[PDB]
């Protein structure tokens, strides 16, 4: 089968360097011309590099010319991107496709079997444990009806963290909500849940909220005010 | 250097409508131009290439057309499968490549209002040394809606971050969290915190509020 | 009364002689021998049909021989099987022509010779049951009570032709009707050919003009775009189609690449060199495949203007006796010279098929 | 500075249907969308329908979802409401609104003086 495998890719300063490595298996990389598309998280594709390891042709796109260099070993069917001097508009899931050679139908599929992408994070924050806050409901809120509470997770570097209402019992109505970036370099991240308001004082409400790059495990109990 | 302006950046449609993506070239790229399904979380995978002949696997229900300078995607039976974001890329030469902005399709549904709710800041968070105060926005369909953080009738803009979730699987609905994040000595040199929401499904906008 | 006589010995000898030499000339000439000029022999074998039976017709009416009433019937609506026969093989050559410019390979392949012989009994099939039509139950037997009985009257167009068949049925639908989708498949060819003509000229003015500004260049900027100028219309180009056609493409788009290469690495006298490379493709292959590209869509905006004459041509010979039929259903009054008039210019088409193909078509006059 | 046309409306029969229209006077609302509300005896105002800029889509409320349909020739300035299936609980008077932004975020500050739907 025909596939296209990323690696390298991962938690670097600003100002760093990182390198990626594009594993090809199916087919071989002097055939088809190897690219690399990042993806901004919550933006659009953006062509990077381009290589043709038969004719040894690379080019760069202006954002990343003269601090992306890229290269392709035939012996080991793998296209290698260079990365220095990294800022921070580079934070992106890089991801590998292939393209064919003129002339013919290979040239006309561009991009058609793409790698899985690789996430480089660009970022001067350090791993922080995470900082766990209760949304208290209001006692002169919405009587009768549905009444929202939740805990707000506010201070991690670290993107993934896992927020548990009840160690997972309480899935009716939870909305977590997608980390956003602060200025500080660090995620915050609310996560919600509307309950009865008949239930909010005869069952408890715990925030299992679980960060892993940091080992944390806070159970927050959210309390009426 | 070449453009590729995509005419739709949100698109509402349900199982079996027929919806229309048009991409505009800024010169002419002949008929090298690409068209890109990604699922969130997922690589993007090749429909149209050439900008009418199928990619094969691809179902039927997609198909390509080209007009001089302008490119369109068009989906006739469309399928719960079919909801993810669209790019159209040209591909006139190797170092020439450029992707449209993405045409996210979501589902269509009927507008409801959001359940707005405001949460003052814990005990908790007030020793810490700042003051965070989130309004929530539950339930809510069409994705465009507004927050205002008025602060003693005072729009308290620029510091205060929204997060969206992506739509419901049961009832296709998006939430918003809109955080006002302060210190706390500016936190406590006020009283009255307002969230007021705009909606077009609100005739007028919902200000929940509370005092210290 | 002798003036239409001799008009219409005149008409219908023209006629026989001119369309038997039309089939001759087909027929000995090998290249007229493709289904257009098949539906040209269905069209002339009409013409002669018309002429065989004006000749008598004529004076027969205007000496107002008694003739069974069946009988007259039977020689207008022969009239008008032969006549519907002309409009069908001209919406037939319509068509054709469409599909020429419409789909290049495709028609060739799709139309085959049984296919063709098909299509021409089709033809001939509808114009026999539209032109028998008034002969089914629709002559004047249907409704007129003191037309229902008679029975060897002199014979006359009033007497047994349906003026209300001939304004709605045969006019409306199958006069007008054909003719308007005729005329809008002429004025689609038209349009077709003129843009395939001018994306040939400006995809050929693209690669002349950008040859010349790279001639005169002095940095890669300006040098890159010129180039994507270039590979968009050799792109475009190529898609204009045995294999020989696109395999010249081909080299020219990589070597298009092979000073793309060059230009993106900032060597702006290399690139140019590259690019001289190719005015040897231009010469080589580009000079001989537009100029033949051109020449066969010049020749086929040139066939289908000749053939736009005989539809026109056609258009000016039953449109005005039309419009006399239309005031007769609409119980006005005609005055008699100009209705015969309007039925020597409804016979004058017969006349006119031959000398356009002298006049149009080369291949006819040395024949 | 805008007034808002109102047209339309009267007594209508179990099942009938009426055409409803409402025309912006000063200002285009081609490149604005436009919004209708209900105002039922004894309730609040109640979100109808909206009708976006050009093609983008027309976003109905779960009430009246597939029995209604919104809808505008931008050319003439006035937005259309085709009200189909009519019960005898829409004898609500429909007012209409200016979006008033672009972005679709619900800025209905130019409002309409209301038609009076009734229905036996
Ligand atoms: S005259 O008395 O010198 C005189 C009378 C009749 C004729 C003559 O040739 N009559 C035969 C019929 C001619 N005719 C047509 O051929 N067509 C075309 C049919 C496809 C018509 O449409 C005719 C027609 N005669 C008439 C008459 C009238 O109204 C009176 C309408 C249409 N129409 C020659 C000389």
């Amino acid at each position: 089968e025909v596939q296209l495998v990323e690696s390298g890719g991962g938690l670097v300063q600003p100002g760093g360097s990182l390198r990626l490595s594009c594993a090809a298996s199916g087919f071989n990389v002097v055939d088809f011309s190897l690219h690399w598309v990042r993806q901004a998280p919550g933006k659009g594709l953006e062509w990077v590099a381009y290589i043709s390891s038969s004719s040894g042709s690379t080019s760069y796109a202006d954002s990343v010319k003269g601090r992306f260099t890229i290269s392709a070993d035939t012996s080991k069917n793998t296209a290698y991107l260079q990365m220095n001097s990294l800022r921070a508009e580079d934070t992106a899931v890089y991801y590998c496709a292939r393209w064919g050679y003129w002339p013919g139908e290979p040239w006309w599929k561009a991009f058609d079997y793409w790698g899985q992408g690789t996430l480089v994070t660009v970022s001067s924050a350090s791993t922080k444990g995470p900082s766990v806050f209760p949304l208290a409901p209001s006692s002169k809120s919405t009587s009768g009806g549905t009444a929202a509470l939740g805990c707000l997770v506010k201070d991690y570097f670290p993107e993934p963290v896992t927020v548990s209402w009840n160690s997972g019992a309480l899935t009716s109505g939870v909305h977590t909500f997608p980390a956003v970036l602060q200025s500080s370099g660090l995620y915050s991240l609310s996560s919600v849940v509307t309950v009865p308001s008949s239930s909010l004082g005869t069952q408890t409400y715990i925030c299992n909220v679980n960060h892993k790059p940091s080992n944390t495990k806070v159970d927050k109990k959210v309390e009426p005010k | 250097d070449i453009q590729m302006t995509q005419s739709p950046s949100s698109l509402s449609a349900s199982v079996g409508d027929r919806v229309t993506i048009t991409c505009r070239a800024s010169q002419s790229v002949s008929s090298a131009v690409a068209w890109y399904q990604q699922k969130p979380g997922k690589a993007p995978k090749l429909l149209i290439y050439s900008a009418s002949s199928l990619y094969s696997g691809v179902p039927s229900r997609f198909s390509g057309s080209r007009s001089g300078t302008d490119f369109t995607l068009t989906i006739s039976s469309l399928q719960p499968e079919d909801f993810a974001t669209y790019y159209c890329q040209q591909y006139l030469y190797y170092s020439l490549v450029t992707f449209g902005q993405g045409t996210k399709v979501e589902i269509k549904r009927t507008v409801a209002a959001p359940s707005v709710f405001i949460f003052p800041p814990s005990d908790s968070q007030l020793k810490s040394g700042t003051a965070s105060v989130v309004c929530l926005l539950n339930n809510f369909y069409p994705r465009e809606a507004k927050v205002q953080w008025k602060v003693d009738n005072a729009l308290q803009s620029g510091n205060s971050q929204e997060s969206v979730t992506e739509q419901d699987s049961k009832d296709s609905t998006y939430s918003l969290s809109s955080t006002l994040t302060l210190s706390k000595a500016d936190y406590e040199k006020h009283k009255v915190y307002a969230c007021e929401v705009t909606h077009q499904g609100l005739s007028s906008p919902v200000t929940k509020s509370f005092n210290r | 009364n002798v003036t239409y006589i001799t008009m219409e010995i005149f008409i219908g000898l023209c006629a026989i002689v001119g369309n038997v030499l039309v089939i001759c000339v087909v027929k000995l000439n090998p290249s007229l021998q493709t289904t257009t000029f098949y539906f040209i022999v269905s069209l002339a074998l009409a013409d002669i049909a018309v002429g065989v039976l004006v000749m008598p017709l004529a004076i027969v009416v205007s000496l107002g021989i008694t003739i069974h009433f069946y009988s007259c019937l039977f020689m207008t609506c022969l009239l008008l099987i032969f006549t519907h026969a002309r409009i069908m093989s001209l919406l037939a050559i319509a068509v054709d022509r469409y599909l020429r410019v419409k789909l290049t390979v495709r028609y060739k392949r799709v139309t085959t010779h049984r296919r063709i012989w098909l299509a021409l009994g089709l033809c001939w099939l509808v114009s026999f049951l539209v032109g028998l039509t008034p002969m089914f139950g629709w002559n004047m037997k249907l409704t007129s009570e003191y037309h229902r009985a008679v029975t060897f009257l002199s014979c006359q167009f009033v007497s047994v032709m349906r003026m209300d068949y001939m304004v709605y049925f045969s006019f409306l639908t199958w006069i007008f009707i054909p003719l308007v989708v005729m005329c809008a498949i002429y004025l689609d060819i038209f349009y077709i050919i003129r843009n395939k003509l001018a994306d040939l000229e400006d995809n050929w003015e693209t690669l002349n003009d950008n040859l010349k500004v790279i001639e005169k260049a002095d940095n890669a900027a300006q040098v890159k775009d010129a180039l994507t100028k270039m590979r968009a219309a050799a792109l475009d180009a190529q898609k204009a189609t045995m294999k020989d056609f696109r395999h010249g493409f081909d080299i020219l788009v990589g070597q298009i690449d092979d000073a793309l290469k060059l230009a993106n690495e900032g060597k702006v006298k290399e690139a140019q060199a590259a690019a001289e490379q190719l005015k040897t493709t231009r010469n080589a292959y580009i000079q001989k495949y537009l100029e033949r590209a051109r020449s066969t869509l010049q020749r086929e905006f040139k066939t289908a203007k000749s053939l736009f004459l005989v539809l026109f041509l056609f258009a000016l010979s039953w449109l005005p006796l039309s419009i006399i039929n239309c005031i007769i259903y609409f119980n006005g009054e005609v005055p008699q010279l100009v209705l015969y008039m309007g039925i020597l210019l409804s016979h004058a088409n017969s006349m006119m098929n031959p000398i356009v193909y002298a006049y149009k078509i080369k291949k006819f006059k040395e024949t | 500075q805008v007034q808002l046309q109102e047209s339309g409306g009267g007594l209508v029969q179990p099942g009938g249907s009426l055409r409803l229209s409402c025309a912006a006077s000063g200002r285009t609302i081609s490149r604005y969308a436009m919004s209708w509300f209900r105002q039922a005896p004894g309730k609040e105002r109640e979100f109808v329908a909206v009708a976006r800029r050009s093609g983008d889509g027309a976003f109905y409320a779960d009430s009246v979802q597939g029995r209604f349909t919104v809808s505008r020739d931008d050319a003439k300035n006035t937005v259309y409401l085709q009200m189909n299936s009519l019960k005898p609980e829409d004898t609500a008077v429909y007012y209409c609104a200016i979006d008033s932004d672009t972005f679709y975020s619900g800025s209905y500050d130019y409002w309409g003086q209301g038609t009076q739907v009734t229905v036996s």
